[PDB]
């Protein structure tokens, strides 16, 4: 279970989501079978579907555009 | 005794209401909404885990965190 905290568009206070894959395979796949959020938004992160996402200490940080 | 609560519905401030206290729940807070089940809810939380967050709280037995001196929240759909 890996924690990732992304900041939505521009909101003051980001969201906290556990995300039942442990950091060795946490993918974007993952991330929007989670989220589950309308298209098409972008993701960036702090440092694809089967491209992994950055994580130290098993925590992903990203940012989310409309 | 009880404590306050004020949340978002997707966008509202819905006025703080009343919640009683014997560790207010997510169940306790979800059964005061009608046509749920695709709901999904999040929780500011004083947790900079390495400054505050929205944690998601999905277990109707989960204690709700406490910002301030409320359950400041925020509920939105999905689709």
């Amino acid at each position: 279970e890996t924690k990732v905290i992304y900041h939505l568009d521009e909101e003051e206070t980001p969201y906290l989501v556990k995300i039942p894959v442990p950091a060795e395979r946490i993918t974007l796949g993952d991330f929007k079978s989670v989220l589950q959020r309308p298209a098409g938004a972008k993701y960036f992160f702090k440092s694809d579907d089967n491209a992994r996402l950055p994580c130290f200490n098993g925590r992903v940080v990203s940012w989310l555009v409309s | 005794d009880s404590i306050v609560v004020a949340y978002y519905f997707c966008g509202p401030i819905p006025d703080r209401t009343l919640v009683r206290g014997r560790a207010v729940t997510l169940g306790q807070f979800k059964e005061l909404l009608t046509k749920k089940g695709s709901y999904r809810y999040y929780f500011k939380k004083v947790s900079d885990e390495f400054g505050v967050v929205f944690e998601e709280v999905r277990e109707d037995e989960a204690v709700l965190p406490v910002f301030e001196e409320k359950i400041i929240g925020k509920v939105e759909k999905v689709d």
